[PDB]
Order: structure tokens, then C-alpha cells, then sequence
């Protein structure tokens, strides 16, 4: 793995809570701590300092966030700030996914079905590639990342590298190129595929964007030359380039060998336990459907459903970790989880979830353990496989904080100087009159406002209340679709209206720099998804404005939404008393 | 096609050649942007006016200037057992050059795949089909005579009620008994025991045994019975009229 | 019957004779009219272009290491097919050429030597057999074969049941007999999953099937039924309709004089009654 340094192109001048911040995570990971906490506020960067930190330690870098969503916005971010470094991505590549699915009480098969997504692969690819290729690699994944892989043992193995001069058999080149998953597309020019006319051949790499033209001197290497696919544009010349398997299944002749053995023992393991189970039907199904499977393994070597043979392909054994994108990254890599709080719960329940569909899978019939083996990593597992382990949020997780040993390290003032908004409790009465007057106040200026509810029923029927007094509102529920809400910002830039009126899902993906004023119905009710967590995130929401404020309408006062309250104001205090000390007003940014 | 690739056998072992596909033959035009697309496609190769320039840096055109495009396809001298990268630029060529290539001697021989003729010439019979040599059919009739045989004769019969070209040009190899060199025509004069008796015994090859034995029956049959009602003096040519009544109803005797 | 049945659920537009109604098109879905008629006037079509094999043997092919180092599609294999089709032949094997008077021969292409390809795409043998052999080896020796595939499987499946797979797997369709025809007809549709919701009308189908061959269309209609199928054929056999578990007999007299059910049940039911003479026949038997 050779590691380019990680060349930190940052215009920005780091400050305020910055410098101590990142020395003290540095310092930590230098003291061995397998267990780390960040406190890291809205607006306190997490991007750059975890850039920062991975080019400190030179180490190729897994970042874990928990839904596709949120990785799009950074890695683009992070780019700018490495031009020099392999900076890559990977998530479900799949514009839909059913599972493989069983409803055992009606019989029904719901086969896996998939649209599938062509640039979440290419970037999976460069990924491993990178990882394997070398060090100087940061990669971002979803929990799909724990799931069974194959080895990055065979996929560093099958690849195979070409030199400008050098004498090699150009059919032996075609050989390995449909060993290691690229097609002899002679008619068109597709990605991961590759045409031969004459001694010249043209390839699409899997992974790479960019094409590639040789030509061939008999059976030598005239020269390599890089290329736009369709248009031909030679982009340079290079010597020398290495080409990776275009799957992630990757293994050798014998590799797919052993993969068969082992799945014909444990289809006759699968064999017997449907039989005795009496559940024949599953039995017959999986019987046939792996024979089909096996066939097109001993002509092809490529179908659906080889995951599902991980552990033979991979070969370790049944309950054990499969492969993983962890593996494909040294024991020295970096590891950095980002909202840890919800992707370590993620990672129990994505597992709980997706072995209670391995049952009904495997357990009737579908497909042998092996499937259950290409599973996400258990969490004990996970917590083995990783290395250090920096979990980041300004809400640590109890689990992570039991971990860390409730330790961590704070960043929450910005170097810009935003501080908190004035936060102020009232009882559930006297809703309506006053929100309808702050909307007016508001309206005088043209600003934001949020609310949040509770229940659906009482949510709309709020929201007809306000657009009969003829108040520029609009509200939220549970399956909402994103044209509403992109609709809402385009009209909240014209100013069109100020208030929203939402639930649960209002509390991710919406970011409002004009909103000074929030309210928070009902939080008297202790409830999972109005925790402190929740209070703190729209304190997070409340704190965009330069004078923003949060007013919380409830009978009664919960002890979490006090104490958050409390802190904050206290930071609050803390951030006006730096700002003020560097002679610098709170600066929008 | 398939002597086009085997003849690489025919030019000698280990001389130079090119692998010529003549895509537009001599169809001249500035085309820069075909040279674009063959790139496309993924050549490298090419030659224009016969004169080879590669595909990556092809030289440039104008439309009244003449422009052979023949494109070089790939780097071959004749060598043992090279079908396989023959055949890869070979079929390639009899798409795009449709047909046609050339093993020059570099270091001539041409691979080319022509019709009727093998060098691409007229025939008198397009072929060894029987229909050509039918006169009664438009194949073997005059211009001038449209097979009646007169204009005093057609300039184009000259005694012969065939087309001079379909006269013997195409079938004078007729070796039947002895010194057999015939015509059409000269079968026709052939009388009745004249072709009878060649027919009777003569060497033309084992597959025309094969293909013509029936023939042979069918004649012998026909002759026998000719014999038994008594009737040798009428020629193949020997004008219909004169049928003397009795010669047809011995036709009919002789076929019932 | 059939016109309306046919127009009602088939989407037939033909016109529906002369009555005032229909009913019981509710417990049916489309029904299927199935005769003798030849299955293919030209050689081109063969066993496997109508039963849809074709194209997966062609993909069983493609799926040799050598067929995807050349990188060519299944078509690429077929005998139908450009490319593929030596020009000597245009891969039909022998070589034809004639003229009205007399038949021609068979002649052997230098090529194809009666294997109706190209070495060049046969240079593939796929477990073990090149394409020529493939399509060689006749319905039931395929059948022992493929045994591991799935859909190549059920049509041969269909085929043994149906118990005439001796015919060649290139066996021109014009070298088949309509009985033949109508036999691979009733294996085709015995693979499209119908539920039995279907009902299949038919003529009187003794000629081309022998006493055999009609007791395995008797078979393969039996397995129809039994998959919830209906059935109504018009036959002169009396083991034919014996066999069928219901009859409907029409005509007390031939020709203008018939025109109404003279009796109907099982076959022994329409028996008991005289007033067919088929029913007679069916009463004097039994
Ligand atoms: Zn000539
Ligand atoms: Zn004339
Ligand atoms: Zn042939």
C-alpha cells in the first residue's frame, strides 16, 4: 500500500476550538485508545478535522455513516480539500432492492429483485482498488461494508499489471481479463468491458472511468495509452498500469474450486436439515436453485446469489466474520465512525433483522448458512475486526461512552462566532394566539419559523387551523416525498412562507440558516424519539440564526430538555465570551 | 472468403505482406471523419492511395484529389500458424473491405474472392448450368434472332442455333467417345447414332458418371427402342418437318 | 362455440353464428382451438425455434471459457444466423441448387459435412459436444442431457411424456406430419402455466397420431385436466371420448336434421340415452 501523503490544500485558518481539539484526538489515538468520543456541536466542522487527523496519521482511513444520504455531501467536500490522494466512496449500489424474502406464512417467495445502480459500484470498485493498490485511501460506506465479501487477498491476486516493452501473450492478456471480469464486447464499448481488433485492444476498466488503448507488438506490449471510451481522446501515456477484477467476488480458479466443494457439503448439510424439518418444498426449491447455481459456477464462474456462498468462497467458516472492506484495509487503518450513536444500534439491528430473514432464507429453504454467514459482522465481531475506534457526535452513544469510558473531546465553539439561541418554556396553552403573533412578527421581516408535533391527527389538523387564519404554513408526515420539501426551500429563498409544521422526520435533512425562531409542542411526554437527543438537535436547529430562539410548549417540563437547555446556555456563555474576546461579533459564515 | 484466408498458404513461408482491407476502394473524398470513426472501431492502421499511415495520425484528404482507402488492419508477415490474428483482421476486412484483400510481397499476391469468373470477366455461361446452353430460353438466344435462328440466318447463327458465345466457348470440352471436342451445335448436326455412339462409351469424370447415369439410361432406353422400330437416319438437328407422320408415331411407339 | 369463446376471452373478432347467449365464460379465462395444421411450412423453423430451446442451447454454448474469449453472442451460434451460416450452404448443411424439371440431392458441404454450421463457431464443444453434435443428438438423447438446467429441462421433460422425441432436433418442420405438429402444439402449451383455467377445443385429431399416439395425447390431456384444464374435441373414436370424462352429443339426425343435444354426461350417461347413435356405440361398449 503506498501511502502518498495526505496533501492538505485548507485556505481556511483553523481556530477557536480547532487546534486544542485536534492536538488532544491526536494524542489520544497516540495513547492507544481503541475508544474515543467526540463532542462536536452544529457548525463545529467535522469534516476538516477528521481530514486533519487522517493526514496526521498516514493511515488509509474507513469513515462509517449511516445512511447513503449523508456520505454525498462530504466526500465531494473532502476532495477539494485533498486533490493529491485517493479519496473514494461505497454504499448500497442498488436504485432498489428487494431481498430475498420469504413469507412463511403465506408460502410467498418475494425473490430478490434489484435496480441496479452503475456509479455506487464504479466507486466500490476504485475503493478496493485504491485499498489495495495503496495506502493514501479514504473510503465511505454505509453498514453494507460488514456484510460478506470476498478475499482482498484474491482480489490483489487476480489483478494483473502491464508494462510498455515488455513481452506478453496477448491472448494470455484476454485470458486473464475474462478471469478477473471483463468481456470481450467486440460489437460496443461499455464500461468494464473490452474489444480486440487486431493487435490493438481497447478496455473500459470496471472501476476506472477513463478507457485504455494497446497496441501489441505480436505477442509484446508496444505501448499502453490512456483514452476518452467512446471518443478515443488519448488522455496521456504511462509505462505501466495494473488492472483489478471487475467483481468483488473475486477469486482464482482454485479459489471457485474450494467455494464448490464447500457448497456442495453444506448443501448436503442445508439437504438434510430441510428433510428433517420436514419443510420439502424449501428443500426442493434450494436444491434446485443451487444446482443451477453450481452448474453456471462450473461453466461461468458468474451468477446471482454467490454471496450467499461467501464462506465457502472466502473459505473461513460458518459464524465467523465474513470478508469486509475492513479487511481490505490494513490493521493500521484509520477508523472513524460519524453518528455512531444511531450506526452501532444500526449495526445490531441490521444484523438482527437480516438473520431473522436468513431465516425464512436459510432455515427454509432458500439458500445454505453460508448465506447467513454473508451477513453483516456481528457487533462483537465489528468491534474485533476494527482498529482504533473515534466515534463522532455532539449526542455520544451509551454503548460508546461506556466504551470510551465516558471520556471524550470537545469541539462545539466555532471559529466563526454563532452562538446559541434564547430558549423559553411555556405551557401547552396559549399555542395557537401566540404562534400566530410571533408569525406576524416574523412576517414583518420576512423570516423562518419551525414547529415540531407529535401526533399525525392533531399535526394536520393544526396545520387547516393556520392556513384558515391565513397563515403562510405548511406541515409534514410520515412518507413524505422529497418535491414537497425541495419546493418548500425554493419558496422559503423567495420567501413565500415561514412556518413548517412536522413530526419526526422534520428533524433530519433540513438546514435553515433564517429560522430564529423554533417551537416544540408536547415534550412533556418522555418519549424514544423526543429524548435528549432530540431536544439537543433542535437546539442544533434553533442555534443557525445570528439571534435564533426556542420556545418548548409544554405542561410540564421533561428533565432532558432542561438540562439540554441548561448546557447549552452555559456554552452559549462560552462561545459570546470568546467571541467578545477576539473583539469579534458572532460572524455568519 | 475461405480461399481469401487460406491463401496465405499459397504465397511463400515468412514473406512480408499487409493486411489490406480495402473498406472504399478508390472512392475518393476527404474523410477525416471516417478516419475518426474507424478509430472508433480501433484500428491504428491504415493505408490511403497505397501508401500506409496510421489511423492515430492518418494523413489528410481532399475530395478532388484520388484517395484508395484501403486501411492497414494489422502487422502480419506470412507465419506458422498465425490463423488466429489472420482471421481476427480477416472476416474484419470481407465486412468493411466486403469481401476483398491483399497480401502484397512487401518484402504479387492478392486475396480476392470474385464471381462467375474468378478473375472477375464476363462468362458466356455464368455458370456450369445446362439452362445457359438454351437457346429456346433467353440464355442461349441471338440479339438478332431470339433463338429462331434468322435475321437468311442471323449474323449471330451463322448455321449454329446458338449464341456463338454459349456455342463451344464454355462447352467444348464435351470428350465424348473419341477426339470429343464438340459444341453445342456440333451435338446438334450429331445424328442419331453419331451421339448415340458417342454417348455409348466416354471418359468425363466420376462425378458426371454419377450425375449423368440416368442420362445414359434414359438415352440407351430411348435408342433401343429407336432400334426396334428401325429409325437411325434422322440427325439431333435434322429439321422437325421432316416428320413424316409415321416418324412421330414411332416416337410415341418407342416412349409407350 | 368457438367464435364466441374465442371472441369473448381471446379477443376473436369472428362472427358468432346465430345465438342469444353464452355464460360460464367466468369460470374460464382463454380458450386455445388446436388441430392438425402443420406447425412449420419451412425448414428454417426446426424443434427448437418453436419450442424456444434455441436460444437457450445457444446460451449454454456461449457459457464455454471459449465462447466468451471470443466474445460472441448466442445468436453467434445459432444456424440462422449470418454470420455464422457458411455461404456454401447459408448453414443449412448440404447444398441445394435445382431446377423445376427433377429433385435435387443432398450433397454434403465442404463446411458443414451435415453439421449445417461453421468449424468456426463449432470450434466450441461445450461440455463435451459442438454444436453440430448438440443440435444432432434427437429429442430424448437431449433429454438425458441438460440434466442439471432448469428450462432446457422442462421442454425436454415435456417432450418424453409426450414420448415422440425420437424426432431430430433439426428435423425440418415440413418433414413432419401434422399428427406431429399437433403433438409439439400440445407440448408447447403444456408449458405456459395456464393454471387449467383454459379450455383447448379440437377437431378430430385420429389422423397423424397412431393407437399410440393418441393414448400419449390422451396422457398429456389427462395432465392437462387434472391441472384444472377443460377439454372439448370433436372425435369419431369411441375410445377417445369413453376416455373423456364428459360427453356432449349433438344431432338427432346428420346434416339439418341434427342441431340440438340429443343426450350429454359421462360418456356411460350419454349412453344410457339412444338418441345419439355415437351414444349407442358408447352404451354397446361399456
Ligand atoms: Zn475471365
Ligand atoms: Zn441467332
Ligand atoms: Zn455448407
Amino acid at each position: 500500500r503506498a501511502g502518498g501523503h495526505f496533501e492538505v490544500v485548507s485556505p481556511h485558518a483553523p481556530a477557536g476550538d480547532q487546534p486544542a481539539a485536534i492536538d488532544e484526538l491526536e494524542r489520544r489515538i497516540n495513547a492507544g485508545e481503541r475508544d474515543v468520543v467526540l463532542l462536536g456541536a452544529t457548525g463545529t466542522g467535522k469534516s476538516a478535522t477528521t481530514a486533519w487527523l487522517i493526514e496526521r496519521l498516514q493511515r488509509p482511513t474507513l469513515v462509517m455513516a449511516p445512511n447513503k444520504t449523508l456520505a454525498a455531501q462530504l466526500a465531494n467536500e473532502l476532495r477539494e480539500m485533498l486533490p493529491h490522494n485517493a479519496v473514494e466512496y461505497f454504499v448500497s449500489y442498488y436504485d432498489y432492492y428487494q431481498p430475498e424474502a420469504y413469507i412463511a406464512q403465506t408460502d410467498t417467495y418475494i425473490e430478490k429483485d434489484s435496480s441496479i445502480n452503475d456509479d455506487v459500484e464504479r466507486l466500490r470498485h476504485s475503493a478496493t482498488s485504491a485499498l489495495l493498490s495503496r495506502r493514501d485511501v479514504v473510503v465511505v460506506a454505509s453498514v453494507s461494508c460488514i456484510y460478506g465479501l470476498g478475499t482482498p487477498q484474491s482480489y490483489l491476486d487476480r489483478s494483473v499489471e502491464l508494462k510498455v516493452g515488455e513481452e506478453v501473450p496477448r491472448d494470455g492478456l484476454l485470458r486473464l481479463l475474462v478471469d478477473v471480469q471483463y468481456t470481450r464486447n467486440d460489437m460496443s464499448f461499455t464500461r468494464g468491458s473490452f474489444r480486440v481488433r487486431g493487435d490493438t485492444v481497447e478496455i473500459i476498466p470496471s472501476y476506472e472511468e477513463l478507457a485504455v488503448r494497446i497496441e501489441f507488438f505480436g505477442d509484446e506490449i508496444e505501448a499502453l495509452y490512456y483514452l476518452h471510451p467512446l471518443t478515443g481522446e488519448v488522455i496521456r501515456q504511462v509505462d505501466s498500469l495494473r488492472i483489478f477484477p471487475a467483481t468483488h467476488y473475486v477469486a482464482g480458479p482454485e479459489r471457485m474450486a474450494h467455494a464448490v466443494s464447500a457448497i456442495e457439503e453444506e448443501l448436503a448439510e442445508r439437504l438434510a436439515e430441510l428433510e428433517s424439518q420436514g419443510k420439502l418444498l424449501e428443500a426442493q426449491r434450494l436444491r434446485m436453485r443451487t444446482n443451477y447455481d453450481i452448474e453456471m459456477m462450473r461453466q461461468v464462474g458468474f451468477c446471482s446469489g454467490i454471496e450467499n456462498y461467501s464462506r465457502h468462497i472466502d473459505g473461513r467458516g460458518p459464524g465467523t466474520p465474513p470478508a469486509t472492506l475492513l479487511d481490505y484495509f490494513p490493521e493500521d487503518f484509520l477508523l472513524v465512525i460519524d453518528e455512531s450513536h444511531v450506526t452501532v444500534p444500526q449495526i445490531g439491528g441490521m444484523y438482527e433483522g437480516d438473520i431473522s430473514r436468513k431465516r425464512n432464507l436459510v432455515e427454509y429453504g432458500f439458500r445454505l448458512p453460508s448465506a447467513c454467514d454473508n451477513r453483516p459482522l456481528t457487533w462483537e465481531e465489528f468491534a474485533d475486526r476494527i482498529g482504533q475506534t473515534v466515534y463522532l457526535s455532539a449526542t455520544p452513544g451509551p454503548y460508546e461512552l461506556s466504551q470510551t469510558g465516558g471520556e471524550f473531546v470537545e469541539q462545539v465553539i466555532r471559529p466563526t462566532g454563532l452562538v446559541d439561541p434564547k430558549v423559553v418554556v411555556k405551557p401547552t396553552k396559549g399555542q395557537i394566539d401566540d404562534l400566530i403573533g410571533e408569525i406576524r412578527t416574523r412576517a414583518d421581516a420576512d423570516q423562518r419559523v419551525l414547529v415540531t408535533t407529535l401526533t399525525k391527527k392533531m399535526a394536520e389538523d393544526l396545520t387547516d387551523y393556520l392556513l384558515e387564519m391565513g397563515i403562510r404554513v405548511r406541515y409534514l408526515h410520515s412518507e413524505v416525498d422529497t418535491l414537497r420539501r425541495v419546493e418548500l426551500l425554493r419558496q422559503l429563498r423567495l420567501g413565500d412562507y415561514d412556518v413548517l409544521v412536522g413530526i419526526n422526520l422534520l428533524r433530519e435533512g433540513l438546514d435553515l440558516p433564517e429560522v430564529s425562531l423554533v417551537a416544540i409542542l408536547d415534550a412533556d411526554k418522555e418519549g424514544f424519539l423526543r429524548s435528549s437527543r432530540s431536544l439537543i438537535q433542535t437546539i442544533g436547529r434553533a442555534a443557525r440564526n445570528v439571534s435564533g430562539e426556542v420556545h418548548m410548549y409544554a405542561d410540564k417540563i421533561t428533565d432532558s430538555m432542561r438540562e439540554a437547555i441548561d448546557e447549552t446556555e452555559r456554552r452559549r456563555a462560552k462561545q459570546i465570551a470568546y467571541n467578545e474576546a477576539n473583539g469579534i461579533d458572532p460572524q455568519p459564515l | 472468403p475461405q480461399q481469401i484466408v487460406d491463401q496465405v498458404l499459397a504465397m511463400p513461408e515468412g514473406t512480408r505482406f499487409l493486411v489490406l482491407a480495402p473498406v472504399v476502394r478508390t472512392r475518393k473524398g476527404e474523410f477525416a471523419d471516417l478516419f475518426d470513426k474507424l478509430n472508433a472501431q480501433g484500428y491504428s492502421r491504415v493505408r490511403v492511395d497505397g501508401v500506409v499511415h496510421p489511423l492515430t495520425d492518418p494523413p489528410k484528404l481532399k475530395k478532388q484529389e484520388k484517395h484508395d482507402i484501403e486501411v492497414v488492419v494489422d502487422r502480419l508477415t506470412v507465419k506458422a500458424a498465425a490463423k488466429r490474428r489472420l482471421t481476427d483482421s480477416v472476416e474484419t476486412a470481407l465486412n468493411l473491405a466486403d469481401g476483398i484483400v491483399v497480401l502484397e510481397f512487401v518484402d504479387e499476391q492478392r486475396f480476392s474472392e470474385k464471381l462467375a469468373c474468378p478473375n472477375g470477366h464476363a462468362l458466356a455461361v455464368d455458370d456450369l448450368e445446362p439452362r445457359s446452353f438454351s437457346f429456346n430460353s433467353p440464355y442461349g438466344a441471338c440479339p438478332e434472332c431470339s433463338g429462331l435462328g434468322i435475321r437468311v440466318p442471323c449474323p449471330v447463327c451463322a448455321g449454329t442455333r446458338l449464341k456463338p458465345e454459349i456455342l463451344a466457348v464454355t462447352l467444348a470440352g464435351e470428350s465424348k467417345g473419341e477426339h470429343g471436342a464438340k459444341s453445342i451445335a456440333e451435338v446438334c448436326e450429331l445424328s442419331i447414332a453419331d451421339c448415340a455412339d458417342f454417348l455409348n462409351a466416354l471418359t468425363l469424370g466420376p462425378r458426371e458418371q454419377a450425375i449423368a447415369g440416368q442420362v445414359l439410361k434414359e438415352i440407351r432406353s430411348r435408342l433401343g427402342f429407336l432400334l426396334d422400330v428401325g429409325l437411325e437416319y434422322l440427325s439431333l438437328s435434322r429439321a422437325a418437318a421432316t416428320l413424316s407422320g409415321g416418324e412421330a408415331q414411332r416416337i410415341r411407339l418407342a416412349t409407350q | 362455440l368457438a367464435a364466441v369463446l374465442a371472441n369473448r376471452l381471446n379477443g376473436a373478432r369472428q362472427v358468432p353464428g346465430r345465438h342469444t347467449r353464452v355464460t360460464g365464460l367466468d369460470y374460464l379465462d382463454k380458450l386455445v382451438r388446436v388441430d392438425q395444421s402443420p406447425i412449420g411450412r419451412t425448414p428454417r423453423s426446426n424443434p427448437a425455434t418453436y419450442t424456444g430451446v434455441f436460444d437457450k442451447i445457444r446460451t449454454l454454448f456461449a457459457a464455454t471459457t471459449e465462447a466468451k474469449v471470443r466474445g460472441y453472442q448466442p445468436g453467434r451460434f445459432s444456424f440462422n444466423v449470418k454470420g455464422g451460416r457458411c455461404e456454401a450452404c447459408t448453414g443449412d448443411g448440404t447444398i441445394k441448387i435445382e431446377m423445376n424439371f427433377l429433385p435435387d440431392v443432398y450433397v454434403p458441404c465442404e463446411v458443414c459435412q451435415g453439421a449445417r454450421y461453421n468449424r468456426e463457431t463449432l470450434e466450441v464443444h461445450y461440455k463435451g459436444k459442438t454444436v453440430s453434435e448438440v443440435l444432432d443428438m434427437s429429442i430424448e438423447e437431449a433429454a438425458e442431457f441438460f440434466e442439471p438446467i432448469a428450462g432446457v429441462h422442462r421442454y425436454l421433460r415435456t417432450l418424453v411424456d409426450v414420448g415422440l422425441g425420437y424426432v431430430r432436433l433439426g428435423q425440418p418442420a415440413p418433414t413432419l406430419s401434422g399428427g406431429e405438429a399437433q403433438r409439439v402444439k400440445l407440448a408447447s402449451e403444456l408449458q405456459k402455466r395456464s393454471t387449467g383455467r383454459t379450455v383447448y377445443i379440437l377437431d378430430e385429431p385420429t389422423t397423424g397420431l397412431h393407437f399410440d399416439d393418441i393414448r400419449k395425447l390422451l396422457n398429456v390431456i389427462n395432465g392437462l385436466v387434472d391441472k384444472g384444464n377443460t377439454v372439448i374435441v370433436i372425435e369419431h373414436n369411441l375410445d377417445v371420448i369413453k376416455t373423456s370424462d364428459w360427453i356432449i352429443d349433438l344431432g338427432p339426425e346428420g346434416g339439418a336434421g341434427g342441431g340440438t343435444v340429443v343426450a350429454q354426461g359421462t360418456p356411460e350417461d350419454v349412453a344410457a340415452v339412444p338418441a345419439s347413435y355415437t351414444g349407442k356405440f358408447l352404451a354397446e361398449v361399456v
